[PDB]
């Protein structure tokens, strides 16, 4: 096939330089396990009991006794998938482009190729960390004209049916406030078996650099990140407190337990760009390509993770 | 059957992604391995 | 409209929690059961599920069904349906039932009658009193748990 | 009200005959189709299959989507729709297409080949100001309110 | 001043780290969304039509025909790309829709919007629809993205 498709060959001996997702530092290695399917969705079933009233009291000749209800729940998670196209120089053509230290058309913003395609690929794999993260697709940095996307497609900030917490405007910049509402959504967490697990905290450049203050007189050798690593600790069973930075979030801070029994990952096979077989051909030297990208597989407990907001006048 | 395998010649295109879907995998399991988060 | 929910659920369901988690729709039959009930199955004319049912007449042509209804035509009070045959468990009117029941839309103690459309409201010829306040599921379904122990007299 | 019917049947087909089996709903595209045709994609709102699709735009929040109508908005005509991603496939009223149409439940008896026909406010086509449509046979009736018509549309007219 | 890429050099290398609003540039040539059964023709150019409505324009006769910018009765089609080293632009026939960014005279979408006597877009013959509000690029350029889809009253 190499021999056949200079293009299979190029994708082939440029993929390597391509970096990895960061989305992976924001899970566990048990929690990510890949699906084979490219478009659909997976189903499962879970069964839940409980008490419909008090007991009732054997004494004498009784008939009428209280019951304890069952009930069953389908979770159901979508899959889509997503191409890209773009523009580039048809392989014979090149030589006619190399110059003294570059190849492609300057004037006309054209490129090889290979370049082209690792190009793209990085903004496709910054779409899909984007994805991930905040639940969204849209290119707009205001998050407006959102790509309709199908139910039971979540990310870890819009994730329904979990605790948010929201920090007022006037106390923006007044730790003591924002560290009280995470100690209110912290208290709102329900972790129940599935406690001694580590935990994982995503905040942003802002609240980072609010953190590593020292807490407060001011003490000594005691920061906010400290007293908050030690919060975590108290209800994690002691395990181990990540925290993390990522600049795609703004004002807000993101815990979640890393096991994969409350949350996990379950991310098609196809999810990272692979370039399709069909290139478009003409009698001039520009040509088209396609990349394929799947989007889709989070699923997560209800009311495990905590999303704080810090409201900017 | 993956990308980084040098012996590796594909058939095909689909046996050229699933090589490409195989790679992807040992990556992540690789810079899984090489992760070591800073506690504290 | 559905016993089941016909929309999957996006989460995973939390059950470390045992308190005020069996106020849903989907909670048939009664809280206080005895073994010695008279249970009969009707087939079903709409969904009566969790309402008063009354006997509906056709032309002849078919056997009788149940709607739901109430005033001077209660026949019984429909605690369960099997969607896949369409069929209504009824319990009648003579055998007493207490669970819960759709409201119109009530404080615990006062008295509950069944209207047109088969849905318990605030007072005739029903003993129906309310255990309970107003649970509200969605923006138009209340529930209430209720004890309806045959008629009254006028 | 969808490409495939809802409710299952409880007969098999019988493949013998070979004529008039192509009068049905779920024939979707066009019954003469080129290869250099231009196909679009867009969300849907409702449902547009076999119907004229206007631009519909929303708060602002989400992208633009595709809902049945005609007029002076009319941007294409719908031909498919995939019901599980909810996604309609256009072609644009730039390019000749040539099918089977939703009609108006209305004068259908009077629809014969060779009349013009227009879209209204809720896409289906009804005889005749602004767009070339020609009928190319008679009305045919799918269900008591659904009826269906072979039409060529080939732009917009002075 | 309007040419598609800038004559002025850039005093330092840009930062590649963020991936929104990166391609409202005056740079972005073509459309956002662009079909592989899409009719181009190149002509000779007469003038700066980029990115604007384009008519006929005839000569004498010594010289073969030209695309200068225009609108009105008449436009002939919409300029996607030039090349300056040859004088040449890309169109697009006013029988075949594009979708992509265009000049806009110095507007929400929904709006109905037709080519002027300088190949500028501007508020109500139809013939695009604004899919966004104005993107102003310079004191006297705005862009805006917009559907065309033909000529109809």
């Amino acid at each position: 096939l190499f021999d056949e498709n200079y293009y299979a060959k190029a994708v082939a001996n440029i993929i390597g330089e391509v970096k990895d997702p960061i989305m992976y530092k924001w899970f566990s290695p048990d929690q990510i396990e890949d699906v084979d399917l490219q478009m659909g969705y997976q189903k499962t079933v879970k069964w839940d009991a409980f008490l419909n009233a008090n007991p009732t009291t054997i004494a004498n000749e009784v008939n009428t006794i209280s019951t304890i209800g069952f009930s069953s729940e389908v979770v159901r998670l979508n899959y889509l998938k997503l191409q890209y196209k773009f523009r580039h120089l048809k392989q014979t053509s090149e030589k006619f482009y190399t110059s003294d230290s570059y190849i492609g058309d300057i004037n006309n913003n054209l490129l090889p190729f290979a370049q082209a395609y690792k190009l793209a690929s990085s903004e496709i794999i910054k779409l899909i960390n984007h994805f991930v993260l905040t639940g969204t697709v849209s290119i707009q940095k205001d998050g407006k004209n959102q790509k309709r996307l199908l139910p039971n497609m979540y990310g870890l900030l819009n994730m329904p049916e979990q605790i948010k917490e929201e920090v007022a405007s006037g106390d923006k910049d007044k730790m003591d406030k924002i560290f009280e509402k995470i100690e209110a959504g912290l208290s709102k967490l329900e972790l129940g078996d599935e406690f001694s697990t580590p935990m994982m905290v995503i905040v942003d450049p802002a609240t980072s650099l609010k953190l590593v203050k020292p807490y407060a007189a001011a003490s000594s050798c005691e920061k906010w990140e400290d007293v908050l690593i030690q919060t975590i600790k108290a209800i994690n069973n002691r395990e181990d407190v990540y925290i993390e930075t990522s600049n795609l979030l703004k004002h807000k801070i993101l815990i979640y337990p890393l096991n994969s029994e409350l949350i996990k990952f379950k991310p098609s096979k196809y999810m990272l760009p692979t370039p399709n077989e069909q290139v478009d051909k003409d009698s001039t030297d520009v040509a088209h390509s396609y990349i394929d990208f799947v989007l889709g597989g989070l699923l997560a407990t209800r009311k495990t993770i905590l999303q704080v907001n810090i409201k900017q006048s | 059957a993956s990308l980084l395998d040098s012996n590796f010649v594909p058939i095909n295109f689909t046996e050229f992604v699933q090589a490409i879907s195989n790679t992807y995998k040992q990556r992540r399991i690789q810079f899984y391995e090489n992760l070591k988060r800073h506690k504290r | 409209l559905m016993k089941n929910p016909q929309q999957d659920s996006g989460l995973l369901s939390n059950s470390i929690d045992f308190r005020d988690q069996n106020l849903i729709f989907s909670n048939s039959g009664g809280v206080c059961t005895s073994s010695k009930d008279k249970i009969e199955n009707y087939p079903a004319k709409g969904y009566p599920y969790k309402r008063g049912v009354k006997l509906s007449f056709g032309d002849g042509t078919t056997e009788l069904e149940v709607e739901a209804g109430g005033g001077d035509d209660l026949y019984g009070v429909c605690s369960d349906i099997d969607e896949f045959s369409g069929m209504a468990t009824v319990i009648p009117i003579t055998n007493n039932f207490t669970g819960y029941l759709t409201l119109k839309k009530v404080n615990p103690g006062d008295k509950l009658n069944f209207n047109q459309h088969g849905e318990l409201e605030k007072v005739k010829s029903v003993n129906a009193i309310a255990l309970s306040k107003a649970h509200k599921l969605t923006e138009d379904l209340f529930i209430v748990l209720a004890s309806v122990f045959g008629n009254r007299a006028i």
